[PDB]
């Protein structure tokens, strides 16, 4: 028993926390209204997982929706699975944070973390054994962002024992709501450096080219970006959720995963990406699983080395083929994975597939080419702030010029940390 | 940290009471020196226009010790 508190904070927290719910809702057969009807012993054998049982066999999510408006999380609340969650567990207040990091993190959200606090608390209280929490949010927001990031320091710091997991959502200019993107994302960074175990780091422009480019959808919507990151979120998850001998908590996870504490984002994959009936092989769910084409975070693995790497196949296959094409990529690209790191790469096999697809595959990779990621944010970051362009949104809230050179300098840090892996 | 972030939330509070107390403060300023300015500028006219009542007198008295001769 084995329980994780999930944790969806402000506009794309929720919306992507929604989606998540609701894909695994199905693979375990939960219904919307909480109750069972699936045919497999294997969906709830770890059910508790993320779910609570309450009377009548119903499982409830142990999901906390967190806002500074009510907007979205009303839209929640009234979409397909909006009724499964605790209505107890909708924390939100009214004012917003206006895409403001300083809001979320010292005005504005400071108002509401406790009352999130208290239902964090009341969650882990009713666990036999809390592995940690996992979080979704956007870094380019003010809620996700800022109070997000609050959130998990106030958890560390009531809960230091417990893995801290996040679903964290890299603002673009592609798809791109506010020009203070870049300072959201760059006060977050430094926080998710320090006080997270595992990142997953999602990248909006990453989804939005694989919608475009591969998926061949002219105009994507949020709702198109959301699906990838549902089929990535549900993938990433699978083995925390189905019986199995590998990544099975996250904990072991971070283990596998985190060969140096600061160095803790991971690129997420997915196969198949199909604009659809044909069958996949196990051949070529591997060389799309390792494609850039099919990475989240818009980063060139060539670019870099793969630090460690963790596999997911999902389906009824052969184990035997899905070893010799795992040892087939790893033997004919050795270059791209250390060598100071020895049998890095860790496979796993699930039989329950995912919705909709026989076979499909699920990329975890920790590379130094996520540094990509990381100085295409600090370039964003300097052009603005060399003019200390929009910074009296933020100066107005009580933050001074001097958190945000510091904020600036911690990711070149970062960024410098990645290039010193990658030549060793 | 958590002092920091009570540090923040209070130079938030402190300059935007401030900038309410420059602006009460400003404000009383201006409105009492104009009132001041305008009433000066009142005053002065008044000033003439008494004047040239008290040169009519002058010219009004000057007028009987001529008649009397
Ligand atoms: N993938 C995805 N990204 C989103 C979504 N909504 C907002 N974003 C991104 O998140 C950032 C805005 O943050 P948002 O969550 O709206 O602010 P918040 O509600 O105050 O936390 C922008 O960079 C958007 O591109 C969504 O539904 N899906
Ligand atoms: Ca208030
Ligand atoms: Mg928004």
């Amino acid at each position: 028993m084995r329980e994780i508190v999930h944790i969806q904070a402000g506009q794309c927290g929720n919306q992507i926390g929604a989606k998540f719910w609701e894909v695994i809702s199905d693979e375990h057969g939960i219904d919307p209204t909480g109750s069972y009807h699936g045919d497999s012993d294997l969906q709830l054998e770890r059910i508790n997982v993320y779910y609570n049982e309450a009377t009548g066999n119903k499982y409830v999510p142990r999901a906390i929706l967190v806002d500074l408006e009510p907007g979205t999380m009303d839209s929640v609340r009234s979409g397909p699975f909006g009724q499964i969650f605790r209505p107890d567990n909708f924390v939100f207040g009214q004012s917003g944070a206006g895409n403001n990091w300083a809001k979320g993190h010292y005005t504005e959200g400071a108002e509401l973390v406790d009352s999130v606090l208290d239902v964090v608390r009341k969650e882990s209280e009713s666990c036999d054994c809390l592995q940690g929490f996992q979080l979704t949010h956007s870094l380019g927001g003010g809620t996700g962002s800022g109070m997000g990031t609050l959130l998990i320091s106030k958890i560390r710091e009531e809960y230091p024992d417990r893995i801290m997991n996040t679903f964290s959502v890299m603002p673009s200019p592609k798809v791109s709501d506010t020009v203070v993107e870049p300072y959201n994302a760059t006060l977050s960074v430094h926080q998710l450096v320090e006080n997270t175990d595992e990142t997953y780091c999602i990248d909006n422009e990453a989804l939005y080219d694989i919608c475009f480019r591969t998926l061949k959808l002219t105009t994507p919507t949020y709702g198109d970006l959301n699906h990838l990151v549902s089929a990535t979120m549900s993938g990433v998850t699978t083995c925390l959720r189905f019986p199995g001998q590998l990544n099975a908590d996250l904990r072991k996870l971070a283990v596998n995963m985190v060969p140096f504490p600061r160095l803790h984002f991971f690129m997420p994959g997915f196969a198949p990406l199909t604009s659809q009936y044909r069958a996949l092989t196990v051949p070529e769910l591997t060389q799309q699983m390792f494609d850039s084409k099919n990475m989240m975070a818009a980063c060139d693995p060539r670019h870099g080395r793969y630090l460690t790497v963790a596999a997911i196949f999902r389906g009824r296959m052969s184990m035997k083929e899905v070893d010799e094409q795992m040892l087939n990529v790893q033997n004919k690209n050795s270059s791209y994975f250390v060598e100071w790191i020895p049998n890095n790469v860790k496979t796993a096999v699930c039989d329950i597939p995912p919705r909709g697809l026989k076979m499909s595959a699920t990329f975890i990779g920790n590379s130094t080419a996520i540094q990509e990621l990381f100085k295409r944010i600090s370039e964003q970051f300097t052009a603005m702030f060399r003019r200390k362009a929009f910074l009296h949104w933020y100066t107005g809230e009580g933050m001074d010029e001097m958190e945000f050179t510091e904020a600036e300098s911690n990711m070149n840090d970062l960024v410098s940390e990645y290039q010193q892996y990658q030549d060793a | 940290k958590r002092e920091h972030e009570r540090e923040v939330i209070q130079k938030a509070i402190e300059e935007n009471n401030n900038f309410i107390k420059m602006a009460k403060e400003k404000l009383a300023q201006k409105m009492e020196s104009n009132k001041e300015n305008r009433e000066a500028h009142l005053a002065a006219m008044l000033e003439r226009l008494q004047e040239k009542d008290k040169h009519a007198e002058e010219v009004r008295k000057n007028k009987e010790l001529k008649e009397e001769a």
